């Protein structure tokens, strides 16, 4: 390994400014126009929350409906068009766009690029997201209202007899939208990941989050065309009178296999990156590295590939399935998704653990996800699932893994980053604060539907006889539910506040041990990301940036065998 | 380049293991719980999935057999190695945005079915993504 | 030699080396430039052909 | 040409999953890796065909499934361990020949 | 499972509320759901105590106040320990599969006698139930009774092909209602009566389902089962049947929908009524001796409550709902 | 050496969109499948597969097979640094593919003037909707063949204008496989 040689007058380079200075009229024409991985990554972010407050409104009102028995304020139609569209706007205008601005803001740095392979495609798949949740939400402008059917939009109840309203071809129309801007993101994501990395970083000395985004983008690239397609015939039945979605041509299961294939598959690409979040976050705030880092990419990898057989297991009771060709290959995609816990308790395994905001926001995605997965492989029998289909236990499980992932995760990877964003801190108290609230919130919600479902509640009930005995239940879990309602007012007030006010970050890393590249660079960081790159020599380079004398420990402690690597003699013929 | 083609072929030979597992056996194996009878969605669509990836592998890897060592590849690789120029790299561009709108006229319009509306939207699209692709090639002014 | 046109803006070439671009193949990391690669910046404000104004108005 | 072995002084340790006597860059590994994987399937077809003829069902061609089952399991197996050992076969003389196991 | 859970208060928490089964493949369904929540349970004890153990012990204050010092033991791999926990999940899941194609394949057979069926008719948004067949031993006058009722049906089977000329589905009208069964004694649920479908107990027992429309669900809490209602179930590749070999307790129980269908989804109930063997019988000879007989009729006819007890129609005043009062006492 | 040889940009995210494809097609695929074995479990399919007309479309075929080729050797001069050629034949590729559109256009008028719609029966959906949404791909490829005409109008021709021109010949190659994929599903599997 070369030394350079030391010059005269050195001077480090110029930090630029952290956020809330910005001067009037600095960003209105810059957001229209901006070509950045990490504007266009901060706006994905901030779009996909402000959509998560607008769907967890439907769901609160749902939450209120069923507090008692009756239809206290709400209708039918109105409940039907909720419980559908808190589905649609909490999948594909929160979890997916979030999921690709993380990608975007935090990818390149830590591969070590400028820019993203494609940026105008970037923009285009940022502009193109946000016209689809338009498209979705503009239902609810006509009269009739938004669509009915729930957001898997099963048939015949889609067709042009069962629903004649133009809401429901709104609702594809947008769904077809978000998918684009999914596809657009995915190629950019690839692409950047295979030409332009740092010199010295091969694949395999990528972070963990990286390898997550790569898997996932091969199958938002497989997927998202399908739902594009079926989508596409619904729409030529419904407006060109078409024939191909009609029971007599079998076309309920064919419309469910479709719709299935891509949809399994979107629920593993919202899980894996956050997988990835937390795979970043946890080696940080516990000293270590992450443990069985190869072999976490094997199981990533794994998790890839098993995605596409497993579709059907959510047609167990349709009558029509191969039941134990799927029931068996849930059982095995549910076994990779497993070897992550075993990692990150090894990563914690006698670490030196310091509890910041983020690390208690990535042990409640632990623990709520391990109920979630638990939950899940008893949904994979079938004979539990002719009983718990459609039930309120699977509404407990599907919440129980999106609100681990796409919300808990997601809140850990804004606390995380929140200084290569802004060079700014966030407000530790509030953080706890709705850390908490969120923790109570969830818990004391979803926790008892588990028995509300089991007892015999179907999901997308909008009314119930007091006789069933669910009240009791509804109750509480409503009352929880405003509870979690409230978390997000600390979290906003701590993002708006901080971005702002907060205090200011003075150097490249404030956790301190910062292990993936974009510690090894500003907060925030200049137009194209790097003033300047260190040598990259493992799979954490700020780490060894941070800290030479523990390269030598970092090495030699990596494997539990003697294997006698020091003792090796020169290998190079010569150093030329 | 090099490593992540090979990774390309676990998923093909799973998809494709999977995809002839499925057909014979939806066309073979009894049940009293369900039909029986060659399932073709889920045929088609995974023997086009293991489709995708054998395309995306097979040219990833005919690519690497002809690049060089770069540096990026290269575990022991000195960052002054990668001097030189980069690339171009948009700076900035309204066409995004225009072909976003534009999208959403024709979608729109299609929801509605006005034919003027999926026309226009078509006429949008279409001009809006020449102008991205014609953005640095508009000849100097000239009288 | 004839047997192909070459255009103008084609850059200097050794046809030892295989083509300057191929489907597969490029010589930049990332996309290749619209002004060519055998131009090179910054020039002189001179060939730059800006003439920069000068505006006065009245008060 | 093809490329020599990096040079290491005594006394350095690499880490270096993707070096070029590294079988991960190999492909030889990765289909034996998809193979392994392919492995399971046919130890699904056995555990159900035995477990549908164990309640009275399937009985008329419980045999054919499990025999496939197992010679499936079985061949995927023998050609998933000789993929991998022939792409490991580089690393295995590089070890031979020299002091690193990394 | 065979084996049943274990007793008192622990098999109450594990099976966490689920009914108790009236019908002998509901029983092995909530033993095999016990026995795996046992397992779940354990598995996740371990999990959550190693996350409190995170917690409680291996803090970084705990390290730097008994001298551990700044960074600890940087130990990345254990590659047997990485092979032990990627089998053991392996093997423990299938040992899960084999039991679950066990229990599976007890639920899902036909390897039964059914000595009554029931042909159940779905549509938007009530049930029609409708006794299809009868054995001997059971239906009235001793014979064996076939329930179809020819010219209602023979009225469907022509629908298959529109005399108009149209006909585009694979040659048959879009409104083809050919799949449809109409038995002789039905049970039109409506609005305002909640259909009772009266079954015998310890007897085999067939459903045949099918939809008029869209695509509905026939769930019985107390089955512990349910199966989705698809119009056209031969083309939609649905096995259309299912079979219980009896049915265990005499009583009332409820069954509700499952499947979003629309808008008064949640409105589509009935009530599954079982009847010692020979008052089926007796009911079953009333209503063949009285085509004009209403169901409730034939209820008080065998002793029985005239309507439903498990459930009750809805309000359907979209006002008076709001204030609680949402049944309309139809008994 | 004067610089390393390394993967054209470009194509890579070119190849990375024409995945999109491949499994836009699959759901296509599906909707014709399930429908010809539901056609077929009626023995009613060849009812309206006695509308077509495979020597037509065979040379439909023809046509688009050539242009297939013609884009190819338009590559070829591209990467020559030869202007004149690209121009040349990507407009009788240009050409040759306004001439299948056109036909397939004639095709259906065809079928549609005696009797063939989308409505008449599920054949003639899955028909229209299979062969309609490969015939938009193909005007969207004549587009983009002018675009890059237009493009070698206005700009300089420089390497990155002829990388530009190699994948929307990537493009119209994937088109015309699709068309084969199409064609021996449509007219001869039936
Ligand atoms: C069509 C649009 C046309 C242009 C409209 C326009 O004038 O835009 C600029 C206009 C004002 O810009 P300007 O005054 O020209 O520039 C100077 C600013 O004062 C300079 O302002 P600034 O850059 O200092 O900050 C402005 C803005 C920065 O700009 C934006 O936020 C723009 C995003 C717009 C996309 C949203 C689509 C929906 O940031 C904030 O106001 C604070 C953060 C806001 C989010 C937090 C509050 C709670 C809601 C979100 C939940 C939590 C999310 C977690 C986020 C974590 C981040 C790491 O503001 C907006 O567009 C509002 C949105
Ligand atoms: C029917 C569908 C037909 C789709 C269009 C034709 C596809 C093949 C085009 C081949 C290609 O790579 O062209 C770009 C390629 C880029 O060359 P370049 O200018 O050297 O770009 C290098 C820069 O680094 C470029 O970097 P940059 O990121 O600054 O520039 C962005 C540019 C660069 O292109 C790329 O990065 C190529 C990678 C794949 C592009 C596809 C993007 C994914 C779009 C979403 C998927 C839509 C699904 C439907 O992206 C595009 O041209 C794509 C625009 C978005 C299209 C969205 C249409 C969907 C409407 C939804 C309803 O070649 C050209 O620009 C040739 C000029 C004409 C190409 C476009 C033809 C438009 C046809 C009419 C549109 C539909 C009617
Ligand atoms: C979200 C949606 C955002 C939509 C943004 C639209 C932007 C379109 C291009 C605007 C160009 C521009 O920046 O103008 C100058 C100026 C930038 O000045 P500059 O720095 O000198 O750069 C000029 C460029 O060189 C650019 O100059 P150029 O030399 O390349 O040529 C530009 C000229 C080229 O045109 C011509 O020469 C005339 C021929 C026009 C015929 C167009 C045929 C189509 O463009 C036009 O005359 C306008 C054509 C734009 C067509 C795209 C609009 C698509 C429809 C979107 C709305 C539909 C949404 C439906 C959704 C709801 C459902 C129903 O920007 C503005 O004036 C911005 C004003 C509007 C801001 C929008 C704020 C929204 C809140
Ligand atoms: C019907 C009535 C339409 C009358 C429109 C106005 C006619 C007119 O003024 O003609 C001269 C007028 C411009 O003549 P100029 O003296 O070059 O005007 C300066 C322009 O501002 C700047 O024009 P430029 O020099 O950029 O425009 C020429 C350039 C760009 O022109 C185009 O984009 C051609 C449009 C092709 C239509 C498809 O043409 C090409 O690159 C030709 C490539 C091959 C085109 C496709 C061949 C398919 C066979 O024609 C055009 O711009 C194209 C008219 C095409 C009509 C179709
Ligand atoms: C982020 C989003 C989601 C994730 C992740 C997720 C994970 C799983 N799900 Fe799921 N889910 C189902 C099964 C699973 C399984 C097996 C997993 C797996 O990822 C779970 C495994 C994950 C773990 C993290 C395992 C725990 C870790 C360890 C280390 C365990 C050690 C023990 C072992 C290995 C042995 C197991 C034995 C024990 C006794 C514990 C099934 C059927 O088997 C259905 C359809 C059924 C129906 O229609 O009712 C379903 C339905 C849904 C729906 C549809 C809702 C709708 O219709 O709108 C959504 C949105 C959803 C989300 C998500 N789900 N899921
Ligand atoms: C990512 C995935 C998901 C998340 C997160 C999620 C969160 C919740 N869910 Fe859920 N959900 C339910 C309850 C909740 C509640 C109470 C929350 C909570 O997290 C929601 C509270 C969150 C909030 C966030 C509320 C605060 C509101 C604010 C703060 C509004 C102000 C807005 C702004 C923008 C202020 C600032 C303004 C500026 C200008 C900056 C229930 C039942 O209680 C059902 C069953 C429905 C049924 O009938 O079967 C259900 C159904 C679903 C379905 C199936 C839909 C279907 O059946 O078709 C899916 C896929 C799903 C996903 C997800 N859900 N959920
Ligand atoms: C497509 C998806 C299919 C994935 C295939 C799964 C089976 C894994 C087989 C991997 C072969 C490993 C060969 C290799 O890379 O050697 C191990 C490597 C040693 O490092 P090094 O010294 O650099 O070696 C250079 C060349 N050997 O590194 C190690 O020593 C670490 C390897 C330890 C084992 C990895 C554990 C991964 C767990 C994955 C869970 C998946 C669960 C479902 C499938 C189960 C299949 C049994
Ligand atoms: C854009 C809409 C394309 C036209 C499709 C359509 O529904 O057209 C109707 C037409 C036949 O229908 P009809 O209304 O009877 O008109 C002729 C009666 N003399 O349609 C047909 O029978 C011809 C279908 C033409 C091609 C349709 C392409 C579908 C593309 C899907 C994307
Ligand atoms: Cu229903
Ligand atoms: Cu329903
Ligand atoms: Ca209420
Ligand atoms: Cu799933
Ligand atoms: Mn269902």
């Amino acid at each position: 390994t070369a030394v350079a040689p030391r010059v005269d007058g050195h001077v480090a380079p110029q930090r630029p400014e952290p956020t809330g200075h910005a001067r009037k009229g600095s960003k209105a024409w810059l957001m229209m126009t901006t070509t950045d991985h990490k504007q266009l990554g901060i706006m994905y972010i901030i779009m996909s929350f402000s959509f998560f407050f607008l769907g967890g409104l439907m769901a609160l009102l749902i939450r209120a409906e069923l507090f008692t028995p009756g239809l206290q304020f709400l209708s039918n139609e109105q409940f039907n068009q909720l419980f559908t569209m808190h589905g649609t706007v909490m999948l594909l205008l929160y979890g997916t766009p979030i999921v690709w601005g993380f990608a975007n803001y935090v990818l390149p740095l830590q591969i070590g690029a400028p820019d993203v392979a494609f940026p105008r495609l970037n923009a285009f798949g940022f502009w193109i997201t946000t016209v689809g949740g338009v498209a979705m939400l503009t239902g609810f402008l006509t009269p009739g209202g938004a669509a009915d059917f729930g957001w898997t939009m099963y048939s015949p109840l889609s067709d042009a007899i069962h629903s004649p309203g133009l809401g429901s071809d709104m609702w594809i129309v947008g769904v077809g939208a978000t998918g684009i801007g999914s596809v657009a993101s995915a190629i950019n994501m690839l692409t950047t990941i295979l030409c332009l990395r740092a010199p010295g970083m091969t694949m395999f000395r990528m972070p963990i989050f990286t390898w997550n985004i790569f898997v996932v983008s091969v199958l938002a690239l497989l997927i998202f065309p399908l739902l594009l397609a079926a989508a596409l015939g619904v729409l030529y039945d419904r407006k060109l009178g078409g024939h191909l979605y009609d029971p007599a041509n079998g076309g309920s299961l064919l419309w469910q296999h479709l719709f299935w294939f891509f949809g399994h598959p979107e629920v593993y690409v919202l899980a894996l990156p956050f997988f990835g979040i937390v795979s970043e976050i946890i080696p940080v705030f516990s000293r270590k590295p992450m443990f069985g880092y190869v072999g976490l990419i094997f199981a990533t990898l794994s998790i890839g590939a098993l995605s596409m057989a497993v579709w059907a297991h959510h047609m167990f009771v349709t009558g029509a399935v191969l039941l134990p060709f799927f029931s068996f290959m849930t059982f095995l995609i549910s076994v990779p998704t497993g070897v992550k816990f075993f990692n990150w308790v090894g990563t914690m395994w006698k670490g030196h653990i310091t509890w910041e905001t983020p690390m208690i926001w990535s042990v409640g995605f632990m623990a709520t996800f391990l109920f979630g997965g638990l939950t899940g492989i008893m949904l994979a029998s079938p004979p539990l699932d002719f009983h718990l289909a459609d039930s309120y236990f699977l509404i407990a499980h599907f919440h129980y893994t999106l609100f681990g992932t796409v919300v808990f995760a997601s809140c850990a990877g804004v606390y995380f980053w929140f200084p290569k964003m802004t060079g700014r801190m966030m407000d530790e108290r509030l953080g706890k604060i709705h850390f908490w609230l969120t923790f109570v919130g969830f818990h004391g919600t979803f926790l008892i539907q588990h028995w509300v479902g089991n007892m015999g509640m179907p999901r997308r009930y909008a009314d119930y006889l007091d006789s069933d005995g669910f009240t009791i239940y509804n109750q509480i879990s409503t009352v929880f539910s405003f509870l979690l309602g409230l978390s997000v007012i600390p979290f906003i007030w701590n993002v708006f506040k901080s971005w702002r006010y907060g205090e200011l970050v003075t150097v490249d890393d404030p956790w301190g041990y910062g292990n993936s590249l974009e510690w090894a660079t500003s907060c925030p960081p200049p137009r194209h990301n790097f003033a300047s790159l260190p040598r990259i020599r493992s799979e954490r380079p700020a780490f060894e940036l941070h800290y030479p004398h523990m390269i030598e420990r970092m090495r030699a402690e990596a494997h539990t065998g003697h294997h006698d690597d020091i003792n090796a003699p020169e290998l190079g013929t010569a150093p030329a | 380049m090099k490593s992540s083609a090979k990774l390309m072929y676990g998923p093909t030979v799973f998809m494709a293991a999977m995809a002839v597992i499925y057909i014979f056996a939806t066309m073979h194996v009894s049940d009293g719980g369900s039909v029986k009878g060659v399932e073709w969605v889920g045929s088609v669509a995974l023997v086009l999935s293991a489709g995708l990836t054998l395309m995306l592998g097979v040219y990833l890897h005919f690519t690497e057999v002809r690049v060089d060592v770069l540096p990026e590849d290269w575990e022991e690789a000195e960052v002054a190695d990668k001097a030189g120029t980069l690339g171009f790299f948009s700076p900035s561009s309204i066409w995004p945005a225009a072909m976003s709108g534009a999208v959403g006229f024709l979608a729109f319009g299609v929801v509605y079915f006005h034919y003027w509306m999926i026309a226009v939207g078509l006429m949008l699209l279409i001009f809006t993504i020449t102008k991205l692709n014609l953005q640095y090639g508009v000849p100097k002014e000239k009288h | 030699e004839k047997k192909h046109f070459v255009d103008p803006a084609w850059p200097e070439h050794n046809p030892a080396d295989g083509h300057v671009v191929t489907e597969l193949i490029s010589k930049v990391a990332g996309a290749s430039s619209p002004w060519g690669d055998d131009k090179e910046f910054p020039v002189s404000a001179e060939e730059t052909g800006y003439v920069h104004p000068y505006t006065r108005i009245n008060r | 040409p093809a490329p020599e072995r990096m040079h290491y002084i005594k006394g350095y340790v690499p880490v270096a999953y993707s070096s070029p006597h590294s079988s991960l860059e190999r492909s030889a590994t990765w289909l034996g890796m998809g193979f392994l994987l392919t492995a399971l399937a046919g130890v699904g077809a056995v555990l159900f065909a035995v477990g549908a003829n164990s309640v009275g069902q399937q009985q008329e061609h419980w045999v054919l499934y499990s025999i496939i089952g197992v010679v499936f399991a079985v061949v995927c197996t023998v050609l998933g361990t000789v993929l991998i050992i022939k792409g490991r076969a580089p690393y295995n003389r590089y070890v031979k020949e020299t002091g690193r196991t990394q | 499972c065979e084996v049943a859970p274990p007793g008192g208060v622990l098999g109450d928490f594990l099976r966490m509320g689920w009914p108790d089964g009236i019908t002998p493949e509901a029983v092995a369904m909530g033993n095999f759901w016990s026995w795996v929540w046992v397992a779940a349970w354990i598995i996740g004890i371990i999990m959550w105590g190693l996350f409190l153990t995170a917690i409680f012990a291996w803090g970084a204050k705990r390290a730097e106040k008994r001298g551990e010092g700044e960074f600890p033991k940087q130990l990345q791999y254990n590659v047997p320990l990485e092979l032990v926990l990627t089998i053991v999940p392996i093997i423990i899941v299938m040992v899960l599969f084999f039991f679950t194609v066990q229990t599976q394949d007890k639920v899902t057979a036909l390897d039964k006698n059914p000595e009554v069926t029931v042909d159940v008719t779905a549509y938007q948004w009530n049930w029609k139930f409708g006794y299809s067949e009868i054995d001997g031993s059971l239906a009235p006058g001793g014979q064996d009774y076939q329930g179809s009722d020819p010219e209602r049906q023979a009225a469907a089977e022509a629908s298959k092909k529109d005399p108009s000329g149209d006909n585009p589905i694979h040659g048959n009208s879009k409104s083809d209602v050919s799949y449809l069964e109409f038995n002789r004694i039905e049970t039109l649920g409506t609005t305002d009566e909640i259909p009772v479908m009266v079954l015998p107990v310890n007897t085999p027992i067939e459903f045949n389902l099918a939809s008029a429309d869209v695509a509905h669900s026939f769930w019985v809490p107390e089955f512990l089962f349910k199966r989705d209602a698809y119009a056209h179930p031969e083309a939609n590749k649905s096995q259309r049947v299912f079979q219980i070999e009896e049915i265990t307790e005499e009583g009332a129980f409820v069954g509700r929908c499952a499947e979003m269908c629309g808008t008064y989804h949640a409105m589509m109930n009935f009530e599954l009524r079982v009847v010692d063997r020979d008052s089926f019988a007796e009911y079953i000879s009333f209503r063949d001796s009285n085509p004009d007989a209403t169901n409730a009729q034939a209820l008080e006819h065998i002793g029985q409550a005239p309507y439903a007890t498990s459930t009750s129609p809805f309000v359907s005043d979209r006002t008076a709902t709001r204030d609680g009062e949402n049944t309309q006492s139809n008994a | 050496v004067a610089a390393l040889n390394r993967p054209n940009m470009v194509s890579v995210g070119t190849i990375v969109f024409l995945s999109q494809e491949l499994m836009f097609f699959a759901g296509l695929f599906a909707m014709y499948f399930v429908s010809r074995a539901n056609g077929l479990a009626n023995g009613s399919w060849g009812e309206q597969t006695d509308h077509l007309n495979v020597p037509y479309a065979l040379l439909i075929t023809v046509i688009l097979v050539s242009s297939s080729v013609t884009c190819q050797f338009g590559v070829f001069a591209a990467e020559r640094g030869d202007v004149y050629g690209l121009r040349k034949w990507f407009l009788v590729t240009i050409i040759l593919g306004s001439i299948f559109v056109i036909g397939q256009g004639y095709e259906y008028i065809t079928l549609v003037g005696h009797g063939l719609t989308i409505q008449s029966s599920v054949y003639g959906s899955a028909f229209f909707i299979t062969t309609g949404f490969h015939a938009l791909h193909v005007i969207a490829g004549v587009m983009a063949f002018v675009v890059v005409l237009m493009r070698i109008h206005k700009s300089k021709f420089t390497p990155a204008q002829a990388t530009a021109a190699m994948v929307v010949s990537y493009y119209w190659h994937f088109v015309d496989v699709v068309w084969i994929g199409l064609f021996i599903t449509i007219y001869f599997i039936q």
